[PDB]
């Protein structure tokens, strides 16, 4: 029962990141006065499945100066990891469940730390570095926030927990600023406008980057209904939809940051401001 | 230069640093004096679940 | 109860691979691995909160200086000598007597114990940490500083 | 709007020199300091809470619900001239 | 050997209100043996008085009001042993059957 | 002669000391440099932690708890500190020693 | 614009059709809609002892 | 080879995770039959000394 | 009640006082520090007991400090003043395994930080050896300390796991045959810190 | 994992319960609560999909050799790696705390914690190490 | 074998450092507050206070010359001498409150209505 | 709170009953347990059933029912 | 403290040195003991419980049939 219901969970999650992927590209297209992809199949809604399968015939490259085991390790453990946090979402009770998520969240920074050591390019080990140390300097900002949501989390007994089903069913009016923070956050980590700077997969084709993107868009939908359930009071489909429009919408809209500028952004404004909104909670909390 | 000059040109070169700061403080000022001034103000078993009880049946 | 024994049986045989291989970069692949197996194990123990800690702080953080590290110091010399040379059997030969035939274990006179699951809660040890061990609480945090304001003025200009 | 910041600046050498000299002032295409509490307040939720990223984000949602101008080749061409 | 035992956990849930009200120098009893003596032989009499009490308690409330004892019952099963998720069905069966013997 | 739990426990100590003393001897048996060497140090520290979670468990007391919280603390900035030695030290000496961070050559 | 409504609706709709399948399936597995909710020692303790005396009426019934 | 490597860790996990049990086996029996050992020569002592102790 | 407990509130304020003074005095480009040198013997004097060997240590430590000139020398020799002064009233083996652990990761970084000259990369390659030997001796204590607790179920510190801690302390004394650390660390490693 | 003792078992004697255990469906509300075991079935079911994404392209695409097909195409991270170990280790002693609820002398103790450090943040802060200019 | 039920929202009232005695003097207050502790201390204790402010001022303005910064030097040094007096003090009258030290000056003057 | 303080107060009612019937299920199986072992040790000389280790303090079984593995 | 203690002298003399471990242990998390109860209680007892059982205000020891 256990494997089948990790499959039925595991079915809805590549429809949708098929299904973002094509509405990432139409309303990207609609905001700049244009259709997007309308010509394959019925308006256009065969194009993510065409991609899949074109990139299924399409060639391997291994290349013969790389290590071929890390090399193919890499996108599999972006793909398993992202896999792995869908199920931690929908099939656990654990008391620490949003700690479990932010573990899994940090492994994966592993796969572009793979991909910049096996492939023998001269800058994809100058950008990994880079991706790696976005991903990195964020995840504390994240870290930060999660205790700032903990202090109010209990259940009926009055234990407290970070279990999902014990975040109450109403928006979160009192973290607007921790809540802005957290989605900004969620755009760095996926490496989305406007961090989008650093890629670090100039050597996959056909199936190994298409691992690679569908890894790319299930943790986005992860952290999308994880800033659901801590701040908008509960996990839907339509809050799914919303956050990713405005994902969407704000990499139609804004340009991107140099590195060191998001390094000063991450290390000089993120930190310090969850760092004190959790102290100001914890006094409040008392 | 005052306070208020200094302020100013603070907020006004770093205002993330000052506005962090000001959180910080009105977090430990709270704690150490709002809270104490005006917030802070053997039965056997069958006494405490009558009073539950009570508090249950009115609402 | 094979898998579980298993997975125990497991930490010790990525702990002799680590040192075994001649790449640094499986060494470090072994040592997550392990990490990770480990965290495994100390939830069979019941505990959810420190095994996550050992994830998130080891392979999260750690591993990530050590892959960096290794990544931007390390040629490739394992002909030069890494498999030229071999390895030292006195070694090998303290390693057998020590830790497979284990002439001084740490039950001493015992050989067999029972193994009993435990059930973490955290508010214990929230309780413990802020008011039974506050100033190890306070000597580790002086710790941690002395790291910080240490690798920044070490740090190679 | 056009005007320059203090912190805002792109490059080194104008921010090592905008927070050890005030040569900023002199230039009238700065904005000048805050002088009193309303003034703070405005240049504070121009800092924080964006607004700035708003007002574009906003043209964009206007576009998301305005008229396009693809034609639909080759069931529909474009407009050429006799002279082509 | 005998088969001792009470009832389920959302059932003990459920009659918790009238183990107090009803069997009240049972649970004294125990409670003072058990802070006395660690053996468990030593309070073997009390122990069993308990769980008669407890039974005979469970066996009176299926005679008088069976229906409202076990929908309240299954309710606190479904919801995790939530008070908070059945509060019409815990007014209903204490109002079938109440806590203390009223117009006494 | 003896159960599961027995089974469960003695395999779960012959483990850790057989990962203690691989963490003590191995990686200087094998001859490897000083990076692979902090690694074997983590892994000393791991077996060591697990103990004191095992030991925590198996008395129901806290102190392996806390142990085990300062050997994470302790074995992380020991650890940052000889990466950062390390990087110093290779920058300081490659110029004429090529080996450097191998000190078991 | 009206190109980009359909592949919205059909994010929602997906999420709707699995979300459901997925609840009742672990319905079927677990026969109470509290099964995610988080539990203690005194609650793990509750549901095992109810578990081993749930086996134990079933083993007592195949004897009369 | 890659095809190698991964069949080589594959035969190295499995022949440890068969091998060492028994290992840990012989060691638990050893100890058992030196505890019995020494409860049988406790009995002993305690029966001398129970003769000669009044 | 925390008020047989000011003197360790003293020592935490004093500490964040004096990060914060020696960032202000850095910010102004002063080349030197008898100020805040002065100021770090004040706080040695004023966090030590009234004992003959606490004092002992204590003048002894502020007689030391007019060797040493950086703000983060005199802060990484404070922060080991801690564990040296600690360790005298440590009971159990936890809080000894902090304050030796302490001490090392101090002695480590000013071997690192203080070296000038040509003897610097050998005295960074002796500090890297100290680091090595002394991880392994600390694994050591770990084990052995993890043995005692197994086995007696207290903090108490009897029976035949303390000969290994025995000769942890016998290490940290620079004892032969574990002698050649020190031996090490004396040929290059300045003479402050020696 | 099965129950090897009568006590385990809650003292309920005969051979249905040992087999009944055995053969066992997974439930959170019987005998694993909080269990952890849906994360291994997860990662064993994702690296055999991701497994089969790698090989398939190895079978139903056409392939060619070339030898250029087969061909290539600072201390700041040093800085955020061990600051973010340290931040990381806080932020682990920081979660105990909020998972309670704490009273008074306990919030004094974590603002204690807390303050040292910021202290040690603001000095790196204000040397200029978080200006990553190099 | 039966835990307790757990109650999560009391917390142990406990201090970190045990003073393992009994008081040897009349009880006056078991748990004074910082108010409590400053209102009822002695002149000796301002004093000792004042003393080392003022060494403090005195030593700081000679360190501080050198680097030519001597008045922002001996204010911190007279703040940071004069509040590690101040910790002295409160504790010395605090424990004077509690009954660990003697206290007959002040059992005549904490207890209004409970003088004789 | 008010709910916790509820659920706390309902569990203070429920611990005594449960460990009450947790201790006479303990007795039937220790009665079950001697039984077997005067079976077993029947001809053994000296051999006494029943023999309790300690001298003051009951001793609790090491493995309980509510303590299990998580994975 | 939990792993650190301080030794200072009694002015007047009248202080017994005793185990701090022991002392620190006795105020921190005290000491629980128990007595066997006497036989003559538990048959006491054991026949005031038969007579409620056989008098009828007990119920069984088991709420199934
Ligand atoms: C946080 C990080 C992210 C991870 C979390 C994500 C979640 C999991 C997702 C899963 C991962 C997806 C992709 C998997 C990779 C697929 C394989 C691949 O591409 O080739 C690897 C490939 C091999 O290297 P290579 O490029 O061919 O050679 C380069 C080296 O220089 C060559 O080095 P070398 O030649 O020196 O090494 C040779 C070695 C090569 O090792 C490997 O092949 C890699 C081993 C691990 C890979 C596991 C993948 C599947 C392999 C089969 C597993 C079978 C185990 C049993 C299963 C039951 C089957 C019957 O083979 C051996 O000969 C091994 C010798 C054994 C030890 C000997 C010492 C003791 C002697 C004592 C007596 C002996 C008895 O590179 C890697 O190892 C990449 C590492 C990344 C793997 C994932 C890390 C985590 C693994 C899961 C968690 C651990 C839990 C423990 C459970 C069981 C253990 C796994
Ligand atoms: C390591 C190598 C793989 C080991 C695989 C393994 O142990 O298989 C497991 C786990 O593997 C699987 O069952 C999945 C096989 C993976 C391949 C499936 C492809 C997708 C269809 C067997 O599960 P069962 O015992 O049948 O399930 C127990 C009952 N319960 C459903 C409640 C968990
Ligand atoms: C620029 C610096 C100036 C410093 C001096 C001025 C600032 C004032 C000093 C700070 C406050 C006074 C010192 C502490 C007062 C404790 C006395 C007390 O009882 O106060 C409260 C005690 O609570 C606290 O605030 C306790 C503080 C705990 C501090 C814990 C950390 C101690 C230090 C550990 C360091 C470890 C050692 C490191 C080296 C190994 C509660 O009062 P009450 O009992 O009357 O109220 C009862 C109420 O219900 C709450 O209890
Ligand atoms: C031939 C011999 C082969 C020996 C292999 C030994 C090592 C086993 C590694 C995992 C094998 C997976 C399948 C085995 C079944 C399994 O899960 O076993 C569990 C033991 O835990 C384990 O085995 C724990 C190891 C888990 C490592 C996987 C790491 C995943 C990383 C992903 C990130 C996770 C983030 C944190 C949540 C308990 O099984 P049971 O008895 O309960 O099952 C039946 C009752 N239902
Ligand atoms: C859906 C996706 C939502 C996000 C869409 C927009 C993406 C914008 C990305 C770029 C944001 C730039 C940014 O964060 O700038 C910082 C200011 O804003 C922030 O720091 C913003 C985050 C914090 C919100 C405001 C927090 C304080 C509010 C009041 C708190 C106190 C009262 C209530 C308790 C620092 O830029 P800077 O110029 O300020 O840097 C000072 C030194 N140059
Ligand atoms: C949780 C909340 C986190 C808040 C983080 C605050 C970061 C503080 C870093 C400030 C460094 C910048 C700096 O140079 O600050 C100087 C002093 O600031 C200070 O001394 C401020 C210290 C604040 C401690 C908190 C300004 O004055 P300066 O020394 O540069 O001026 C005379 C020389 N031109
Ligand atoms: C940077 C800015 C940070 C902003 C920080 C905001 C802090 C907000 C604190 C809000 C406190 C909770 C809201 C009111 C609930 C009180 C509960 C209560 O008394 O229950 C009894 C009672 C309920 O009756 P019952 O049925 O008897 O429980 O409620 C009241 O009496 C509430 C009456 C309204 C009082 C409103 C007070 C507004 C000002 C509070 C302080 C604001 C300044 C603090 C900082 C100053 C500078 C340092
Ligand atoms: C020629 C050699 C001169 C050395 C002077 C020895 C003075 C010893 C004084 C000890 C004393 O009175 O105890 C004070 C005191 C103990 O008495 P209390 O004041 O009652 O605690 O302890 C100290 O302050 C000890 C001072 C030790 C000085 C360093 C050790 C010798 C150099
Ligand atoms: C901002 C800079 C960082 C502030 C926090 C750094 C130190 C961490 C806090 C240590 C607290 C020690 C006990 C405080 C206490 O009991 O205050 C209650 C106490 C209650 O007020 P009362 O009515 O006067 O007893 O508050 C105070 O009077 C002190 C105000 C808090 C000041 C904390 C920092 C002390 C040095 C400046
Ligand atoms: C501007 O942004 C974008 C990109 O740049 C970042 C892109 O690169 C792409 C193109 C890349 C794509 C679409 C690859 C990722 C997605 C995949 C492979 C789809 C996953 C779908 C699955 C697994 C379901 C399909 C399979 C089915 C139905 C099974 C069929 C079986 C039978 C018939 C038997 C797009 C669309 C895009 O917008």
């Amino acid at each position: 029962m256990i494997v089948a219901s990790i499959l039925i969970l595991i079915v809805p999650v590549l429809l949708s990141v098929a299904m973002f992927t094509l509405a990432e590209r139409t309303v990207m297209a609609s905001m700049q006065r244009r259709f997007g992809p309308q010509v394959s199949g019925i308006s256009g809604l065969l194009q993510p499945f065409w991609d899949g399968l074109k990139l299924g015939v399409k060639e391997p490259v291994l290349p013969d100066s790389s290590s071929a085991g890390a090399f193919a390790a890499s996108p599999m453990i972006s793909f398993v990891l992202s896999q792995v946090a869908w199920v931690g979402i929908c099939i656990s009770d654990a008391s620490f469940q949003g700690l479990v998520i932010m573990a899994i969240s940090s492994l994966a920074v592993y796969g572009v730390m793979l991909a910049g050591w096996a492939s023998n390019s001269k800058y994809a080990f100058l950008g990994c570095l880079r991706s790696v140390a976005l991903m990195v300097s964020y995840e504390l900002s994240l870290g930060a926030a999660l205790l700032s949501i903990g202090l109010f989390v209990t259940d009926g007994t009055g234990m407290k927990c970070l279990n999902f089903a014990e975040m109450p069913t109403t928006p979160q009016y009192a973290m607007l600023p921790l809540c802005l923070i957290f989605l900004v956050c969620i755009l760095a980590e996926t490496k989305r406008d406007p961090f989008d700077l650093p890629g670090y997969n100039v050597e996959y084709s056909s199936l190994g980057f298409a691992l690679f993107f569908i890894a790319e868009y299930a943790n986005m939908a992860v952290m999308s209904a994880i800033a659901s359930i801590y701040f908008l009071g509960g996990f839907s489909a339509l809050k799914i939809t919303a956050l990713f429009f405005a994902f969407v919408w704000t990499r139609g809209t804004l340009p991107r940051y140099r590195y060191d500028q998001f390094m000063r952004l991450g290390w000089k404004a993120f930190l310090p401001l969850t760092l004190a909104f959790f102290a100001l909670h914890a006094s409040v909390a008392i | 230069m005052s306070l208020g000059e200094a302020f100013r040109t603070a907020v006004y070169k770093e205002p993330v640093m000052v506005w962090s700061l000001m959180i910080y403080g009105v977090g430990i000022s709270y704690a150490a004096f709002v809270k104490p001034s005006m917030i802070e103000p053997p039965p056997s078993l069958k006494e405490v679940m009558a009073g539950i009880q009570a508090k249950l049946n009115n609402k | 109860m094979f898998f579980e024994n298993s997975a125990i049986l497991l930490c010790a045989l990525l702990s002799i691979a680590v040192g075994y291989t001649k790449s640094p970069f499986m060494s470090l692949m072994y040592s997550v691995m392990l990490f990770i197996n480990s965290s495994f194990v100390l939830m069979m123990l019941g505990f959810e909160f420190l095994a996550l800690v050992n994830l998130l702080v080891y392979v999260g953080a750690l591993a990530v200086l050590f892959l960096f590290v290794i990544m931007l110091l390390e040629i490739p010399a394992t002909e030069l000598r890494a498999y030229s040379r071999g390895w030292s059997t006195l070694g090998i030969f303290v390693f057998i007597i020590n830790g497979v035939f284990q002439i001084t274990p740490s039950m001493g006179p015992r050989g067999i114990i029972t193994g009993l699951p435990g059930a973490e809660s955290i508010t214990n040890l929230g309780h413990a940490l802020y008011l039974y061990f506050a100033d190890l609480l306070i000597l580790n945090s002086l710790v941690l500083t002395v790291a910080l304001f240490g690798r920044f003025a070490i740090a190679p200009v | 709007g056009t005007e320059r910041r203090p912190g805002e600046s792109g490059a080194w050498k104008q921010i090592e020199r905008q927070r050890y000299a005030s040569d900023w002032e002199n230039d009238p295409t700065f904005k000048r300091t805050p002088k009193n509490l309303a003034e703070v307040l405005d240049d504070s939720a121009s800092m924080l809470l964006l607004t700035d990223v708003w007002r574009g984000m906003a043209y964009t949602l206007g576009a998301f619900f305005d008229k396009k101008v693809t034609i639909m080749y080759p069931f529909e061409k474009g407009q050429l001239s006799p002279r082509f | 050997s005998n088969t001792v035992r009470v009832p389920y956990s959302h059932e003990l849930y459920a009659m918790s209100r009238h183990v107090v009200f009803r069997a009240e120098k049972e649970h004294k009893a125990a409670v003072e043996c058990k802070g006395k003596h660690d053996w468990p032989e030593d309070c073997k009499p009390e122990s069993e008085a308990l769980v008669r009490a407890t039974n005979k308690l469970y066996k009176e409330i299926m005679e008088k009001s069976p229906e409202e004892f076990k929908e309240y019952a299954q309710c606190l099963d479904w919801y995790g042993l939530r008070f908070s998720r059945c509060r019409d069905k815990q007014t209903a069966f204490e109002k079938a059957f109440p806590i203390v013997d009223a117009k006494k | 002669y003896y159960t599961e739990g027995e089974i469960f426990g003695t395999t779960f100590m012959y483990t850790t000391n057989m990962m203690f003393w691989a963490g003590i001897v191995g990686a200087v048996a094998f001859r490897r440099n000083l990076i692979i060497l902090l690694l074997s140090a983590e892994t000393v520290m791991l077996a060591c932690n697990m103990n004191f979670l095992f030991t925590a468990a198996y008395l129901n007391d806290i102190t392996g708890a806390i142990m085990s919280i300062t050997i994470t603390t302790i074995a992380a900035c020991e650890t940052a500190i000889g990466l950062a030695l390390c990087v110093a030290y290779f920058h300081m000496r490659s110029a004429t020693d090529v080996e450097a961070l191998n000190m078991l050559k | 614009g009206w190109n980009a409504l359909p592949s919205l609706v059909i994010i929602t709709g997906i999420w709707t059709a699995g979300l459901f399948a997925l609840d009742k399936v672990q319905m079927f597995r677990e026969n109470k809609p509290a099964w995610a909710n988080n539990k203690d020692g005194w609650q793990k303790a509750l549901y095992r002892r109810d578990w081993y005396l749930q086996r134990e009426e079933e083993t007592l019934a195949m004897a009369k | 080879g890659l095809i190698r490597n991964i069949a080589t860790f594959a035969t190295a996990v499995v022949g440890w995770s068969v091998g060492i049990p028994f290992v840990v086996q012989a060691r638990m029996n050893g100890y058992v039959e030196r505890n019995l050992a020494t409860y049988d020569a406790a009995q002993r002592q305690k029966a001398e000394e129970a003769a000669i102790g009044g | 009640a925390a008020a047989a407990a000011m003197i360790e509130l003293d020592l935490c304020f004093g500490l964040l006082l004096l990060i914060l003074f020696g960032l202000l005095s850095l910010r102004n480009g002063h080349v030197s520090l008898a100020h805040i040198r002065f100021i770090c013997q004040c706080w040695l004097v004023m966090i030590t007991p009234l004992e003959v060997q606490d004092f002992a240590l204590c003048i002894l430590t502020v007689v030391l400090l007019q060797s040493f000139h950086s703000f983060e020398a005199l802060l990484f020799l404070l922060l080991a003043y801690i564990g040296q002064l600690y360790m005298m009233h440590s009971c159990n083996l936890v809080s000894f395994y902090v304050c030796l652990e302490a001490q090392t990761l101090c002695v480590v970084v000013l071997c690192g930080l203080l070296a000038r000259g040509a003897s610097t990369s050998f005295s960074v390659e002796a500090a890297l050896k100290f680091l090595l030997l002394s991880a392994m001796v600390s694994g050591m204590a770990l084990f052995w300390f993890s043995a005692m607790y197994q086995r007696t179920g207290s903090l108490d510190m009897v029976g035949q796991e303390t000969f290994w801690i025995l000769l942890v302390m016998l290490f940290k004394l620079g004892v032969a045959p574990m002698h050649m650390w020190s031996v090490d660390l004396y040929g290059s490693i300045p003479k402050s810190l020696l | 994992y099965n129950a090897w003792s009568p006590a385990q078992r809650y003292f309920v004697e005969g051979d249905h319960v040992v087999t009944a255990e055995a053969s066992r469906t997974f439930q959170f509300t019987g005998l694993d609560s909080g269990s952890f075991y849906p994360y291994v079935i997860a990662t064993v079911i994702a690296t055999a999909i991701s497994t089969v994404f790698i090989v398939a392209p190895l079978v139903i695409a056409p392939s060619r050799v070339d030898l250029d097909k087969s061909s290539a195409y600072s201390v700041s991270f040093y800085l955020v790696s061990i600051m973010y170990l340290l931040f990381d280790i806080e932020i682990a002693y920081l979660f105990p705390y909020a998972m309670t609820h704490a009273s008074l002398p306990m919030y004094w103790t974590m603002n204690l914690f807390l303050a040292i450090l910021v202290a040690g943040f603001a000095y790196e802060w204000g040397m200029g190490a978080l200006e990553w200019r190099e | 074998t039966w835990p307790e039920p757990p109650n999560y929202y009391e917390a142990p009232k406990h201090g970190f450092k045990v003073t393992l005695e009994n008081p040897t003097f009349p009880i006056i207050n078991p748990d004074p507050n910082i108010t409590d502790a400053v209102t009822n201390m002695r002149s000796e204790n301002w004093g000792v206070v004042a003393g080392l402010a003022g060494l403090g001022y005195v030593a700081g303005y000679y360190f501080g010359a050198k680097v030519h910064w001597a008045k922002p030097t001996a204010l911190f040094t007279s703040i940071f001498l004069g509040k590690s007096g101040l910790l002295w003090g409160m504790s010395d009258s605090a424990h004077r409150l509690m009954g660990f030290k003697e206290n007959s000056k002040e059992v005549a003057a904490n207890l209004p209505h409970v003088m004789q | 709170r008010f709910e916790a303080d509820e659920i706390l107060t309902v569990r203070k009612i429920v611990h005594p009953v449960l460990q009450a019937e947790w201790d006479l299920r303990y007795l039937e199986h220790l009665k079950r347990e001697r039984e077997e072992e005067a079976k077993v040790m029947k001809n053994v000389p000296g051999w006494k059933v029943g023999e309790s280790t300690t001298r003051h303090r009951w001793l609790a079984p090491l493995e309980s029912w509510d303590k299990r593995p998580l994975v | 403290t939990a792993g650190f203690v301080w030794r200072e002298v009694d002015p007047t003399g009248q202080a017994k040195n005793r185990n701090h471990t022991y002392m620190y242990n006795l105020k921190t998390f005290g000491h629980r003991s128990y007595t066997r109860r006497d036989p003559s209680e538990l048959q006491a007892a054991a026949t005031s419980v038969e007579a409620r059982v056989k008098s009828g205000e007990l119920g069984g020891l088991s709420p199934l049939a």
